[PDB]
């Protein structure tokens, strides 16, 4: 009974989150133990990446890779920023009121 | 932006510090090899 519990809260989980995590991994791909880069993941809506797409681009200016891929709703966004902006960046979202 | 650009820029910024460490390491054995052999020298001479 607990074994057969364990599955179901663990499908449960994997059929949420597959596509999210397969867009945002391949986003950054080599980008998670990399020193130099640092990565946030964040999930947008479509109606809510333009402001975000500003938002970002005040914070961190013009150095800066903002791609995303599209799960099956909205997109899972990554953006890329230098390590020591990345403050800059998670301001940024806090502020839109995008969680991580 | 897409990520094939840096993802591949990468792969080269780190050949950069690799031929960086091989040419150091390249050139303290020279002058260790330089030492070595100039103080068998002083001894082939010393006791000669």
């Amino acid at each position: 009974t607990r074994q057969k519990q364990e599955l179901e809260e663990e499908l449960a989980l994997a059929q949420a989150y597959l596509e999210p995590l397969e867009r945002l991994a391949a986003l950054a791909h080599g980008l998670d133990k990399s020193p130099f880069l640092r990565v946030i993941p964040f999930l947008l809506t479509e109606k809510e990446l333009p402001l975000v797409e500003e938002a970002l681009r005040k914070a961190l200016e013009d150095r800066y890779l903002l791609a995303h891929e599209a799960y099956a709703g909205g997109v899972p966004a990554l953006v890329v920023v230098h390590r020591k902006e990345v403050d800059q960046a998670k301001a940024a979202l806090s502020r839109a009121g995008v969680a991580e | 932006g897409l990520i094939k650009s840096l993802a591949e820029k990468e792969k080269q910024l780190l050949e950069r510090l690799e031929a960086a460490k091989k040419e150091a390491e390249e050139r303290v054995k020279r002058a260790e090899a330089e030492a070595k052999a100039l103080l068998e020298e002083a001894e082939a001479k010393a006791k000669a």
